[PDB]
């Protein structure tokens, strides 16, 4: 074992998953329901910011939690 | 040691750590797993990507399994490998760090060595410190210990010893307060 295994993990992560875009500006939907979506890794977002999903429908970042972001969708779930 | 952890707790990390402690101490080994868990703790804080990976929840189970293998499939006790697999299956991987820390705590409780802290207003002269060691020894007289000093109190000429979870106050400040209170209640 070694401590420099970070590069190994980094290399494995970049290849195995065709994902992990610029997390600072993008996020993934953990769950959606009851007019609420639990986004993930939408860091650097501001409270009250306006986000947009894939389909183009928009939402506002109401709650900013440590792990996820609570966004209210301005449309049909 | 009776395949029983020091304490039993219902918290998530507590539950997993206790099972790991029991299972590990059962087969033969605890120190091996201790190095594995200690390695994870150092890595969780030193490697930024590893921390982001653990906290990442949008990751699939298969993806988590492959990245863990890339880290290392050996140098980790079989219990540790089985623990990681279970965490991946139960979506509990994010709590892996806490578990680690908690486990070492238990391990450090099994460690006989302890640190004793003495609080005194006056600076402790080296000759005086040697006498203090003799007294602490004669008090315990059966366990080796490491001494620590700290001098920033309001008490004067008093010694207060902290030993892990025990506190013994020999401070003169306590004597002053006790006398002023008892003299008040004389009820002449």
């Amino acid at each position: 074992l070694s401590t420099g295994e970070a590069s190994v993990v980094l290399a494995e992560k970049i290849k195995g998953i065709t994902q992990q875009n610029d997390i600072t500006e993008y996020g993934t939907v953990i769950s959606i329901g009851d007019g609420i979506a639990r986004v993930f890794g939408l860091t650097k977002v501001q409270a009250g910011e306006m986000v947009e999903f894939k389909s183009g429908i928009r939402g506002m970042a109401l709650n900013l939690e440590t792990d996820n972001v609570g966004v209210v969708v301005l449309g049909n779930d | 040691p009776g395949d029983k952890p020091p304490a039993i707790e219902d918290s998530i990390h507590g539950k997993y750590a206790g099972v790991l402690f029991s299972s590990a101490s059962s087969n033969k080994s605890l120190n091996k797993v201790a190095e594995d868990m200690k390695y994870f703790n150092q890595l969780y804080k030193e490697s930024e990507v590893f921390k982001s990976f653990l906290n990442n929840v949008s990751l699939k189970r298969n993806q988590q399994r492959d990245i863990i293998s890339a880290l290392g499939k050996t140098n980790f006790n079989p219990a540790t490998n089985n623990l990681l697999e279970t965490l991946i299956e139960n979506k509990r991987l994010d709590s892996l760090p806490k578990i680690a820390e908690k486990y070492m705590d238990y391990y450090r409780i099994l460690n006989k060595q302890e640190s004793i802290t003495i609080i005194s207003a006056q600076e402790l002269t080296a000759a005086e410190k040697q006498k203090v060691e003799q007294g602490l020894k004669k008090g315990n007289a059966n366990v080796q210990f490491t001494v620590v000093y700290q001098v920033d109190p309001a008490i004067l000429g008093g010694l207060q010893m902290y030993s892990g979870n025990n506190f013994l106050d020999c401070s003169l400040l306590s004597r002053v307060n006790k006398l002023k209170t008892e003299i008040a209640k004389i009820s002449f």
